[PDB]
């Protein structure tokens, strides 16, 4: 249904399932020969690269969180607080 | 003393309960008007020898001012008892009308042994006003006082239109309670009203919960 950046309600944190898919999803793309927005300090593993792409929060993705009723809340990996 | 000393003691408790219920129902009643001991009871609804005059127990009850803040259109109530152990389809036209004229809304009737299947089929014939039916042996004890049963609560057609909104709930997705559920009766719910079961939890002291009424 769409939810404004405001009136936001979900967790401010990142569900492990979220991270893991992102991480996976990214690495996949990296190995798909995709642009990598960080200095590979000499990394050759798409995951490892993704993990870096993440600890510098430079991953162009937005998790769209869907709610039982259909409406969703979009959260970027830039925002999402990565504790774990 | 024989076995009539008790047959009353029960009709007594059975009484108290209907007070409680009707007060919890959200009407006006005092703790005293309820905590009315046995002794004082006899001397009031008995005759000469010492038997019960039920047709003399009947009464009216009204909406506390509080219950008006939340429920505006909640009409006045009326309860009644019968000296007829085997009520019939004739004594009903008596009850049914008594209310249709006085113009009430809620009617509680307390039979003893049973009602004529010819009788009961007259309750849903005078809307808006609504009528209910309880057996005596039923009201003898207020279940809602039971260790396990936790307090429910009715919710105004707004506190609900909210509960939903605030949970993105589709009426049906809500946990349900049986129309004939003991407590559903004790608070006389209707197809639609929602109750807010608030129990005690070993996970977190309290734990809200809800239940619609099917």
């Amino acid at each position: 249904k769409a939810i404004p950046k405001d009136q936001r309600a979900t967790t401010p944190y990142m569900t492990k399932y979220e991270r893991a898919r992102i991480l996976g999803t990214r690495a996949l793309q990296i190995s798909m020969n995709a642009p990598v927005f960080v200095d590979l300090e000499g990394e050759t593993d798409p995951l490892r690269i993704a993990m870096k792409e993440l600890a510098e929060k430079k991953i162009p993705l937005v998790i769209r969180r869907y709610l039982p009723d259909g409406s969703f809340e979009d959260w970027s990996v830039e925002e999402l607080i990565v504790d774990l | 003393d024989q076995e009539n000393e008790r047959n009353i003691s029960r009709l007594w408790r059975a009484f108290r309960t209907v007070k409680e219920m009707v007060k919890d129902r959200g009407y006006f009643i005092t703790q005293e008007e309820v905590e009315l001991p046995l002794e004082d009871f006899k001397a009031k609804y008995c005759d000469s020898m010492g038997r019960p005059q039920r047709k003399m127990m009947s009464f009216q009850a009204n909406p506390t001012e509080e219950s008006i803040s939340k429920f505006p259109d909640m009409g006045s109530l009326w309860v009644e008892f019968c000296d007829e152990p085997s009520v019939g389809v004739k004594t009903m036209k008596t009850f049914v009308i008594h209310i249709q004229e006085k113009n009430f809304q809620t009617g509680i009737f307390v039979y003893q042994n049973n009602i004529t299947p010819s009788a009961m089929k007259l309750v849903p014939s005078i809307p808006p006003a609504t009528i209910e039916t309880f057996n005596e042996a039923a009201l003898v004890v207020n279940i809602t006082h039971h260790e396990l049963v936790p307090k429910h609560i009715r919710l105004s057609s707004d506190e609900k239109r909210e509960l939903l909104k605030r949970y993105r709930l589709k009426e049906s997705q809500l946990p349900r309670i049986q129309r004939a559920d003991p407590v559903a009766l004790y608070l006389g719910l209707k197809r639609g009203e929602v109750v807010k079961i608030i129990r005690k939890s070993e996970t977190s002291g309290r734990y809200a919960s809800y239940r619609i009424c099917m």
